[PDB]
């Protein structure tokens, strides 16, 4: 149903800002230190099923989040599992915690977009 | 692409070396760029990195006396180290750190006279048509970030496996990566003699990107 593909896809969006605005707009000592770590990013993020490309770096993701999590990132592998349905193929160029956080979350508004 | 060290050649100790790695083909604005060396008859070893966007992180080893500077306008990254002794004297590569890391051709300077990463065997004498195993187990989970390399003697180390699986296109399906979490492995099947060499790990999740000690394949 697109219906209920679109309330899990706003709910996956508003777990990233969550973790985003968490290490944006929060004191947040050990910044700096979270920055240095490197995610690798999808080659292409236009379908659901790329969402594998996503799923792959939650354990990195936790792992990070854990230097300032489990419940947001657990809560996030649910949906990413429902909503994926392949191989994921990644581009060379690699980012930050940051930088990661707002390709998903863009890629996310691109599908909601596109249902609604 | 092409990462091209240039550097003094031989220094005194009274002076610092300065080598400039110049890029061409990607931009320092979008990519991390690595100093590694290999001193004469030793194995690599990781020395800093310059992010992307502009801090800096050392090996604690060298943290007091590098400098790493860049200019992105010029597509040029600089490694300044003082204190020299004679046991800096190795080959300096500059490396940019994508998912599959490219390195430069290493330049040689002579001086005028943490995450564990256990990488086993460190020697195997073998024959053409075995089929060996060499193993890289982390004293951490990297999540992957585990590269192999292929070094031939007066040649930089050749890129075998990023991301812990992904074959380099160019390199024979004889090779694959396996692992998940500590413990990564390194397969070559029917081994050729192409294939005689020293093999590395390096894991790069988390500074220092340390590398195992090497295995060296004799047949």
């Amino acid at each position: 149903s697109t219906k209920k593909t679109q309330l899990q896809l706003e709910h996956l969006l508003l777990d990233l800002q969550m973790i985003l605005n968490g290490i944006n707009n929060y004191k947040n000592p050990k910044l700096t230190r979270m920055l240095t770590f490197k995610f690798y990013m999808p080659k292409k993020a236009t379908e659901l099923k790329h969402l594998q490309c996503l799923e792959e770096e939650l354990k990195p993701l936790e792992e990070v989040l854990n230097l300032a999590p489990r419940d947001l990132i657990s809560n996030i592998n649910v949906i990413v599992l429902e909503l994926k349905g392949f191989m994921c193929e990644y581009a060379d160029e690699t980012a930050t915690i940051v930088e990661f956080l707002n390709r998903w979350i863009t890629f996310c508004q691109s599908i909601i977009s596109t249902l609604t | 692409v092409q990462l091209q060290e240039s550097g003094p050649g031989l220094v005194a100790p009274s002076q610092s070396l300065s080598i400039t790695c110049t890029v061409s083909g990607f931009s320092l604005t979008n990519y991390d760029i690595s100093w590694i060396r290999q001193p004469p008859g030793k194995g690599l070893e990781w020395l800093g990195v310059i992010w992307t966007g502009g801090g800096t992180n050392y090996n604690s080893g060298f943290m007091s006396r590098l400098s790493i500077t860049k200019d992105n306008s010029k597509s040029q990254v600089f490694l300044k180290m003082n204190s020299l002794q004679t046991d800096d004297t190795a080959i300096y590569y500059c490396v940019r750190q994508g998912r599959s890391p490219y390195w430069g051709q290493g330049t040689l300077v002579t001086v005028s006279a943490d995450i564990q990463v256990t990488q086993s065997p460190s020697s195997l004498s073998v024959s053409l048509g075995d089929r060996v195993t060499i193993t890289c187990k982390a004293s951490k989970d990297i999540y992957n970030r585990l590269a192999w390399y292929q070094q031939k003697p007066g040649n930089a180390p050749r890129l075998l496996i990023s991301g812990a699986t992904s074959l380099e296109t160019g390199v024979p399906s004889r090779f694959s990566g396996s692992g998940s979490g500590k413990d990564y492995t390194l397969t070559i099947t029917s081994l050729q003699t192409e294939d005689v060499a020293t093999y590395y790990c390096q894991q790069s999740w988390d500074t220092p990107y340390t590398f195992g000690g090497g295995t060296k394949l004799e047949i």
